[PDB]
């Protein structure tokens, strides 16, 4: 069965794209909230 | 053999050419 | 004129016989 | 005409070939019409 | 005529393909508007 | 003539299927513009 | 002329074969061409 | 001329949807913007 | 010749179909327009 | 020319069938572009 | 007439051998077309 | 008549092969539209 | 009518994507509503 | 000579015959 | 039977003969 | 009659042995 | 050469033939491929 | 030689068919294109 | 019948060339549909 | 009958293949609608 | 040469046109 | 040289188009910066 | 009518149907 | 002419006869 | 030899005259 | 019989010519279907 | 050879229609493309 | 070679249109960025 | 027997002659 | 028996190239879905 | 053997013939599989 | 050889227009690509 | 057999003609793929 | 290698586009950021 | 084999394309996330 080979090919494939793109939005996101948070709190405490 | 066998031949191997030619002329689609 | 008469009835046979093939064969393969 | 016969023969045969035509016409029109609409309007449909 | 019966079939079958076709679009569209509409004024209110 | 009488028959069938063609578009045309018209403004509107 | 008598009996044995030909041309045409221009204008209308 | 009426019923559908839409954009926008000023009105009055 | 006056008359077919698909746009885009702008002007007045 | 008649009918019967295949070209090609050309600018036009 | 008798044995002849091509023709056909209809109705399930 | 017997194993044939190509059209169908419903509501639900 | 069936399948399938989309939304919409409800009161009371 | 000419006219007028039915049949097939 | 009855038959023969090549050259397209 | 019916015995034999390639030919062609 | 003698009277009688085939060649292939390239460049303009 | 005769009137018919098509082409692709751009520009500047 | 022999053998072969076609449509057609639906689920499937 | 064989094989073929689909369009979904939430949540809490 | 001798000829000559006939018949497709 | 010319007049209607485009822009952006600066300066006014 | 008579109308005979083969064959796409 | 001249010129026809049947029957594609 | 010469020339003749029309024909067709 | 010792003589000769015709034909049927199916499975591997 | 003069008038009647072809090739295939490319730049140019 | 020539015309014609079609983008596009860019610019400074 | 194996002779030197060409043509053109 | 040989020949062929199809159709749809998958998440993590 | 000396004249005609033929052959198959090249490859560069 | 003079000659045609397609495939790729990825980087920095 | 030699000259011919036809195939077939392939990954490549 | 030449001029081209494209976004940017940060300096100064 | 040689240059050839391929994603897709990383970023910090 050459499809069921490469339909597992292609599905493992994903999985390795979403374990990249889960880590990338990770760090994007502790950014932009760490500035947000940083922001509020001098700003509450001043 | 006599004028008359060759004439009864001839006879019967022409309606025998004419319907092969007519069996070519009928497969022409 | 005996032997033209009978040696075109020969032909006109032969292409009747055969054309009634021709027809089915092409009508069907059209139909489809 | 001696082959008169077989002429009338041919006639009788083509009247009865061309209603065997139409028949197989109507069924696989209607199959192939009908699949190709039914894919048309379920798309269509959401 | 076989056409015109075929032909005429084919329109009824059409037709009848239209009726259930217009029921599915109905009860999608029911469906997206509905939840737009439940987020939206849900927000607007509270 | 036996030629003007197959010319005049086909002409005739023509004349039916063109007739009768005509009406299945016109049906088959307006679902699929009235389901995308209906689809469009109902967003717009909600 | 032998040969003379001989193509004036083909000639008049001629007509009898076109006019045979000629009656299941006629019939057999008007039935292929239709079933064709019926599969196209049905395909058309789609 | 099939193609003129066609055309002809398309606008006429077209501009009853066109009716519907506007009396449905009516009521939901006077529902979010009698939210927004009376929530605006209130909170000014107090 | 056949063939030029064919010709014609499909190019005149095609001008009267591009006069009544104008006609339908315009009362389309009209309405897309009008809602898009009066939703928008209402929000930015009151 | 024994045959020089048969060739005369047969011009005379080519010329006549020349016109019946313009007329019916004519016929099939103005509805197969007509039906065309409104599902084209039907969409379009929205 | 020595014709006569040599058109009456083909006749007989003639008889047997259409016998014979209609035996192959109809289980030729009944292949070839049922394999046309096999390859273009499973592509239209697609 | 062997026309006959072709034309009903031909029948037959034809039979077959449209409700086998049905049944088929349905599994297909259903999961691309299955597919399709299933990412439109999971996006708007989220 | 193996069409009328499908349909009924696909339009089934469709109603219940929607029963899972409703609820899946009323949690989601649920939770953001709390959580703006919370930190606008608590807010007004401090 | 004669035979030549009568057998060469009856070819020329199974061509002609002939030839009306083909022309005929590709014309229509070809128009639609 | 005689010279005479050969000859004619022949040239009957002959003539059927090329009709029929004429319609098979006739009918190919 | 012996020379009628040999002469269409042997356009028979020759129809046969034909097509049977014709046949394979065909079959073959539309298979692929 | 009685054999000389017979095929130069079939030169000229062959020039007479082929003279009659081109003048019904010439105007045929000019009706074919004149609805030919007709429907060819109306279905280009599209 | 009517060879060349064939070729200048089957060169004639394609000039003018070349003419009347482009003529077809630049109407039907002006109204497509014109409907496209005003469709564009009147919701950039809405 | 001198040649029955020959046509005995014609029929002993054909099945056997039947059965050489029917094997050779299965897998060619096999091989065909199923790259066209790896295809379009890996799509559909994103 | 192998044409029978075939439409069950093909028919098989289709299952499985929908059936990797289905598993594939479910990890893709999940990422998506989970990345989406995880930011949107994010935001609305933090 | 002798009547025989060209009833002979004529016959082995008209069995071998019709097995030639019969080829184009059959490669009639 | 046709093409040139249709696209000559086809850039001559876009760049029309572009005309009425600015046109409405500079009314409709007018209008909404003007209650904008309005609101604002009544507001910062009192 | 006489042998010469026969041999020349045989001749004439097969120049015209070799003709009408050659068209035929000619006419083969 | 003479019974031999009359064979000979028959094997002669007869050759290039089915000379141009086999172009026909090998021309057919 | 000379009916056999006569003959086959008679032959060649008639495939040169047709093959013209056949030859152009194609070309024409193939050409549009 | 002289004509059963020639049609005895033409069953030798036929078998001979046969089995040149087979031993051609498989050869260039076993050329012409492998380049019909080489470009045909390259344009399917696409 | 005396039909030497026949093959010499086939040879230099050949060269002049291969003349005849090229240029009918390159006039159709010209419209052709130009009308084609026409289009395809149009709708990428917006 | 008139291949070589018409090959070259073929390119010749194509680069015009090329030029043709980038005026038309440029004419489009500066449109679409300016007006985008006026209604951005002047909510951000008035 | 002399003369039917000679006249075979001609009809299988004939068709191989022109098989010759068939195959070229056909084989370059679906090459093609 | 010579068919069987070509038969054998032709199917052997026939599996060759089925092998290969299928090994490029892996290569080349890995690529597309890659490509896509790999825009797709890209943005959503950004 | 008379029947000899026919068949080695006929031998040496047939050279001449084949000749003949592979002269016209070779020439027509170089025009028309180039105009058959040059019109698809021009379609592909498209 | 005639044969191998065919062959050659269309080797030699076949190799010139390769490279003249190619030639035309780069100007005309690169202009779509070129046009596509312009106004995709002029509203990104816009 | 006096025409074995022929037999023997056409066999040595055809496995020639073989070689000569897979040789124009692959370069043809080729071509084509490289070219479509090209157009399909740039516009993939975006 | 044709293709290896075209795909490195496309990716010349593209990097060109890139450069130009960080070009605008920069001045671009810088504006509004400019604008904003003046704004916000001013207000918290006074 | 000549399949077999032409079939592992085309998967070659692929091969070589899908890498020249990923290196234009890379390049376009890196500009596209980094301008809009940029813009975003620059807005959240200042």
């Amino acid at each position: 069965d050459p499809a069921k080979a490469a339909f597992n090919s292609l599905q493992a494939s994903a999985t390795e794209y979403i374990g990249y793109a889960w880590a990338m939005v990770v760090v994007i996101v502790g950014a932009t909230i760490g500035i947000k948070l940083f922001k509020k709190f001098t700003s509450k405490a001043s | 053999a006599d004028f008359d066998t060759i004439y009864q031949a001839m006879i019967q191997i022409s309606v025998v050419l004419c319907f092969a030619l007519g069996i070519i002329a009928g497969g022409q689609r | 004129m005996s032997v033209l008469v009978y040696s075109f009835a020969s032909f006109v046979l032969g292409w009747c016989l055969r054309s009634g093939i021709t027809y089915f064969t092409r009508l069907m393969e059209t139909s489809s």
